[PDB]
């Protein structure tokens, strides 16, 4: 039983790794999608002016 | 109870034909917001050329003088991406993409030959723990004058500007998606934050905490919501695509009006139009909500939604054929579909459509050239 | 010695079930990380072209 | 604002014993292998034992009565009492600092109790005023309920800030709406059940006579009713009362 708790302590500590992991990526994802949407529309934008 | 939805300007544009006073051309790469203040007869625009640029209500006319700005102001840098005049005081705010928020104290209580700005606060934020700043709105609620502004990190503020301290934070999940606009209730009881997934959060300024409101069927991003004057719990959001501005409420959350503008079917989701809407200003005026939208057609719209079948266009090109708005109820929602039978109309994107009046209500538009008409 | 085999067996379900859970949350998190990096570059390539 | 003060109302304060939610720990083998009675003790039988909560008034450290149990009532899955105790003080004799005291038992073995928690909870909160509603103890373990001032077993120490503006609300001060409330209502509900839910200790809840025989919008108030000359005298004119002594006797 002691064997048993101490793993799902290691897996909890794991668990909260994999938490701030997934919080830093969902911040870079955020700019990322930020800039391709500007870049999107600023690109439409230049090629109505083109034409 | 005392405070009311109209905004500085009531509506004396009732009806736009079209016509243009002014082409103040002086922005170089994207004008991307308008405010407009009659407490102080001024209007202001900014853009990525890092200016912000304050004109004259009374000298758009251009009657007798030319038309030109009273002022300038490129000092903030980046790219500046937002403003709001401060009701009940003389001064605005600017956000640039450096992450910087400031103040800009207008000289309008004095008026010498020379107009004045100088600027009086300043906050800038971390490019890792908070991020750009991607909204901002202003209500001067009790006794403490709140300026609440939105991040990319998804941690709404209010930065009071009497004490200068904190009003409150509230925290958004970033598992959704980025914010990209959001609305408070006319008198500071709820807001709702729309997504770049099409989530609308929503949340309880008295208590801090979080209400769901609803979800989008077909994920699309959306660009602007607004807060309706007759409905307390409706939001105008205007989703991405087949140039779409439905109305969701939240006590339910359900759709109950889609102002479908496009080819594609009636709320049809096969991925089959490329155009959008951004730009709105709905006033309820006497009883009949009047809805302007300009969006990525290069087009500005004239909705009566008290009669969907009365509604034109104030803006376009020669080669247009006229159209016909319909009224078709569609799985429980009213659905007013538009179907098809030297030019002054914007010939690129617009980005924002705004109503200021001093003796006649004008309409003020900028598209992503930098260019700005005064229509009447 | 019933009872704590009882209690015994409850935990190793449990852990077994939490562990499986953390394997499919790895996987997961790797994917996206890809993603994203393959999602930048297209971005890059996309302001060239601009 | 109506209030009745607290010499005026003269009947017995009642109480009411509502359900014991929580998770009872257990000790290791050990302990019942060098102590058997724990097997036939109470917190060692399957289901849920015959629990009765005694409850005491105390006050400046001292008890000022005895204590009064709950009457028998059989649990079979839950710890489910909705019992309303009588108090044998009543509310003109309740000091400003008064605290009950209210303990847990349980069998031990023949002849013998032992305590299963204690929780102390004032009656007179903040303000001076008399403690309403449906309050939710806490319960400190293996510990009888302690009366000392100040108490070594307190029962109440984001939650905290709901806690004050649900008061708000009902009291009129807040802004009304509707829907936003009926919403946010289940809410605080969804939350305050999580909190509950973490917190490793246990918690006994309870209710006081928020309905009694008169108008329930009323509210109990701590009250009571109490230079020719230089040098002061303060029993000018008053009885020898030890002259009176020394006349009586003899």
């Amino acid at each position: 039983r002691k064997i048993v708790a101490e793993n799902l302590e290691k897996v909890q500590a794991e668990a909260e790794r994999l938490d701030q992991e997934e919080a830093q990526y969902q911040r870079e994802y955020s700019e990322f999608k930020r800039q391709q949407l500007e870049l999107d529309d600023e690109l439409k934008s230049v090629e109505n002016q083109m034409r | 109870e005392n405070a009311e939805w109209e905004s500085k300007p009531p509506p004396p544009g009732w009806r736009p034909k079209g016509l243009l006073v002014a082409h103040l051309h002086e922005h170089k790469s994207a004008v991307n917001r308008i405010r407009v203040s009659d407490e102080h007869s001024l209007f202001a625009t900014c853009s990525n050329d890092g200016t912000v640029k304050i004109w004259n209500s009374q000298k758009m006319e251009g009657k007798t003088t030319t038309t030109r700005s009273i002022l300038t102001y490129s000092r903030i840098g980046g790219r500046v991406k937002t403003l709001t005049f401060c009701q009940g005081s003389h001064y605005l705010a600017i956000a640039s993409d450096n992450g910087a928020v400031q103040l800009l104290g207008i000289e309008a209580s004095k008026l010498p030959k020379s107009p004045k700005i100088h600027p009086l606060q300043s906050r800038i934020l971390d490019q890792k723990e908070d991020g750009c700043v991607v909204d901002m709105h202003h209500f001067n609620s009790g006794a403490q004058s709140v300026l609440a502004y939105a991040t990319v990190n998804g941690s709404l503020v209010g930065w009071d500007l009497r004490s200068s301290s904190n009003a409150w934070t509230l925290k958004h999940d970033l598992k959704s998606g980025l914010i990209t606009s959001f609305a408070v209730d006319i008198h500071q009881c709820w807001l709702c934050i729309g997504t770049s997934s099409g989530t609308m959060a929503c949340w309880d300024m008295r208590f801090q905490l979080p209400i769901s409101s609803h979800c989008h069927p077909s994920r699309a991003r959306i660009r602007r919501l607004s807060m309706h004057p007759l409905y307390q719990s409706w939001v105008i959001a205007a989703v991405q695509g087949n140039n779409e501005v439905s109305m969701w409420d939240m006590e339910t959350g359900d759709r109950r009006f889609t102002l479908w503008a496009s080819s594609a079917p009636p709320l049809s989701e096969l991925q089959p139009s490329p155009h959008s809407v951004h730009g709105i200003y709905c006033s309820p005026a006497d009883g009949n909500p009047i809805l302007l939208t300009a969006g990525s057609d290069m087009k500005i719209r004239f909705w009566d939604l008290a009669y969907p079948e009365r509604s034109y266009v104030v803006a376009g090109s020669t080669s247009s054929p006229s159209v016909s708005y319909y009224r078709k109820i569609i799985e429980g929602t009213e659905v007013v579909q538009e179907i098809q039978n030297l030019p002054v109309g914007h010939h690129d994107i617009i980005t924002d459509v705004a109503t200021f009046q001093t003796t006649q209500g004008f309409i003020v538009t900028a598209s992503r050239d930098g260019i700005v008409k005064v229509w009447k | 010695l019933e009872r704590q085999k009882k209690a015994l067996g409850r935990e190793v379900a449990l852990l077994h079930k939490q562990q499986i859970a953390l394997q499919d949350k790895g996987s997961a998190f790797s994917a996206e990380h890809l993603k994203l990096q393959l999602q930048k570059e297209s971005l890059n390539e996309l302001r060239k072209e601009c | 604002f109506h209030y009745i003060y607290s010499c005026d109302l003269d009947i017995n304060v009642q109480l009411k014993i509502g359900s014991l939610e929580g998770k009872r720990e257990q000790k290791s083998y050990k302990a019942v292998l060098e102590d058997p009675m724990l097997k036939f003790s109470g917190l060692y039988q399957e289901t849920c034992s015959d629990l009765y909560v005694t409850c005491q008034v105390f006050a400046e450290g001292k008890p000022l009565a005895l204590p009064v149990r709950t009457s028998y009532k059989a649990f079979s899955t839950r710890w489910n009492w909705n019992e309303w105790l009588k108090l044998p003080v009543k509310y003109p004799d309740l000091p400003r600092n008064a605290q009950v005291a209210l303990t847990i038992w349980d069998v031990y073995g023949p002849g013998k109790a032992v305590p299963v928690g204690g929780t102390t909870v004032s009656l007179f909160g903040k303000y001076g005023m008399f403690r309403q509603g449906m309050h939710d103890l806490k319960v400190w373990p293996n510990v009888e309920a302690d009366g000392s001032e100040p108490t070594k077993t307190p029962g109440r120490t984001q939650m905290s800030r709901l806690a004050k503006l649900t008061k708000a609300h009902r009291q009129g001060h807040m802004v009304k709406v509707d829907w936003l409330d009926r919403l946010t209502f289940r809410e605080i509900e969804m939350i305050n059940e999580s909190e509950k839910r973490s917190s490793n200790f246990m918690y006994l809840m309870v209710e006081f006579r928020c309905v009694k025989c008169d108008d329930k919008e009323y509210g109990i108030v701590y009250y009571e009713k109490d230079e020719l000359v230089k040098v002061p005298d303060p029993q000018m004119s008053m009885e020898n009362l030890v002259e009176s002594k020394h006349h009586k006797l003899a």
